[PDB]
């Protein structure tokens, strides 16, 4: 190669990064902000060798900044995609900032993208469970990441796969785990809106054609104090509308109008609309009677507030 | 008596049997059943030993499930997918005929009923709780009677009337003091015990 041009073009690069090199030097002890500016700049040029370098340089003085591990580890996963490299960086992020679940959840997805053995993915998740997290929400997030992983291992085409039982076993295990360990340490349930149960219900009703299990799960979701939410009933209604019958929609909606506390008017319009498009004239009239009754009491209570 | 793949092909369509009301269902020890599962390799993933005799289930044995062996009354805290495994009617008769049962035992039939506070759903009724019953005159005396979920309060009322020497002519009121401090009063004499939502083993007193 003709050096001097390699020497000259290398000098142009040196001049180009030079303002950044000086700002980094004049700045504070972690100069993290200055590192971010440098990282942003290096990402615009898009040279893989320099991006790793700059990241690595920043992680030397800021190894405890989870947002920095995420950007770095996510970058490898979006651009480079080298197994040995991406997995090494995820593993390094967890050990420096174990308290953040994203580092763990992103680790498990990345292990999945790169066809890591089920046994090795599984043992990592178990470590995540013993990791120390700060919010109850954090524990549902890790479980959800693992459950999705188990779901993607299932061939739903088949009526009875083992992987499906592994998924179902994990689900049972996850809800009991959320109820006892997370509630115990935090003294609040970690899943107020039962999003795990919701996911299980959706899977069990759409993918495994199991509507009875879906219903018991939704009943349990409503039992946990979710019956007062309009949108919550609508989630159940929408699940039944797709894989259940019309008969079950009507009773649910009849139940929904009665229990809803935030936006009862919303569920009433939705009930009336169904009867209009699918119900008999008698089915419609009953709907109008029940909606009138519920709505009369609600406006009455609004009136009570005012009187009282 | 027929081949292992005859048996496996026959009970294959037991799965589709959705739980239905007025439905007759039974109890089988999971331990026995899992052995049978392995024996006919019902689960596609596990069929290594096939119908090799060491894996032979033999006569059905559910002795472990019962509390008192003589009375054949079942144990408490029995779960669905761990300690036992439910089974449709014809699936029993077939599995009866093929393997028989341990002498001194009778089939554990139970039937599904509609329960669920908010979202209604089907599940095999079991472990119904002897509901505590009592009288207005005697606060100490408490009876514990079994009540199906499909059973209406009227049925419940009738049973209350029979055991406290009360005839038909005089009226009655029924009330439920459940986790509410205050004493409610039951109104409907048509609905089930489920839409009322009464809790297990609790004093419903007349």
């Amino acid at each position: 190669e003709s050096v001097i041009q390699n020497y000259n073009k290398a000098l142009q690069q040196l001049e180009k990064y030079k303002p950044y090199e000086e700002a980094l030097l004049q700045a504070e002890a972690p100069r993290l902000a200055e590192y971010q500016a440098y990282i942003d700049f290096e990402m615009k040029i898009g040279d893989p060798a320099r991006i790793q370098l700059i990241f690595e340089r920043a992680l030397v003085e800021n190894c405890l900044v989870p947002d920095l591990w995420i950007r770095y580890s996510q970058y490898l996963d979006r651009q480079l995609k080298v197994k040995d490299l991406v997995l090494s960086v995820h593993n390094r992020a967890i050990r420096n900032c174990p308290w953040t679940v994203a580092l763990w959840s992103r680790y498990l997805l990345a292990m999945e993208r790169h066809g890591v053995d089920h046994q090795v993915i599984s043992v990592t998740f178990e470590k995540a469970l013993n990791a120390g997290f700060i919010q109850a929400t954090d524990y549902v997030e890790i479980w959800q990441a693992y459950l999705d992983y188990l779901r993607r291992r299932v061939d739903f085409k088949q009526d009875s796969s083992k992987e499906l039982e592994e998924l179902r076993a994990a689900f049972t295990r996850a809800l009991e785990y959320l109820k006892q360990e997370v509630e115990e340490r935090f003294n609040e349930s970690g899943d107020p809106s039962c999003v795990i149960m919701q996911n299980w219900a959706r899977i069990e009703a759409r993918l495994c054609n199991n509507m009875q299990k879906a219903r018991e799960l939704w009943d349990s979701i409503m039992t946990r104090g979710n019956a007062k939410y309009a949108n919550m009933w609508l989630e159940y209604y929408n699940l039944e509308r797709a894989h259940g019958d019309t008969q079950h929609c009507r009773k649910a909606l009849h139940r929904a109008v009665q229990c809803t506390s935030d936006y009862p008017e919303h569920v009433c319009e939705v009930l009336l609309t169904m009867e209009r498009t699918e119900g008999s004239l008698e089915d419609w009239d009953i709907a109008v009677q029940k909606t009138e009754t519920r709505l009369a009491r609600v406006n009455e209570q609004r009136m009570k507030a005012a009187e009282k | 008596r027929p081949d292992a793949e005859t048996q496996k092909s026959e009970l294959g369509p037991l799965m589709r049997t959705t739980l239905q009301r007025g439905a007759q269902w039974y109890l089988i020890d999971s331990r026995w059943f899992k052995q049978w599962k392995k024996y006919v390799g019902f689960d596609s993933w596990d069929m290594y030993n096939v119908g090799e005799h060491n894996l032979f289930p033999g006569p059905i044995d559910n002795s472990g499930l019962f509390s008192d062996p003589e009375s054949q009354t079942l144990k408490e805290h029995l779960i669905d997918e761990l300690d036992y495994v439910l089974v449709p009617t014809e699936a029993w008769n077939k599995l009866l005929n093929w393997y028989g049962c341990v002498e001194g035992q009778q089939p554990i039939v139970r039937k599904v009923v509609e329960h669920g506070l908010f979202v209604k759903h089907c599940k095999v009724e079991v472990y119904l709780l002897e509901l505590k019953l009592c009288e207005n005159s005697d606060p100490t005396n408490v009876l514990s009677c079994h009540f199906s979920k499909a059973d209406t309060i009227a049925t419940i009322e009738k049973e209350m009337r029979k055991l406290f020497n009360i005839p038909a002519e005089r009226e009655t009121r029924l009330w439920n003091k459940y986790m509410s401090n205050t004493y409610e009063q039951l109104s409907k004499l048509d609905n089930t015990v489920q839409d009322a939502g009464l809790y297990q083993g609790q004093v419903l007193v007349i």
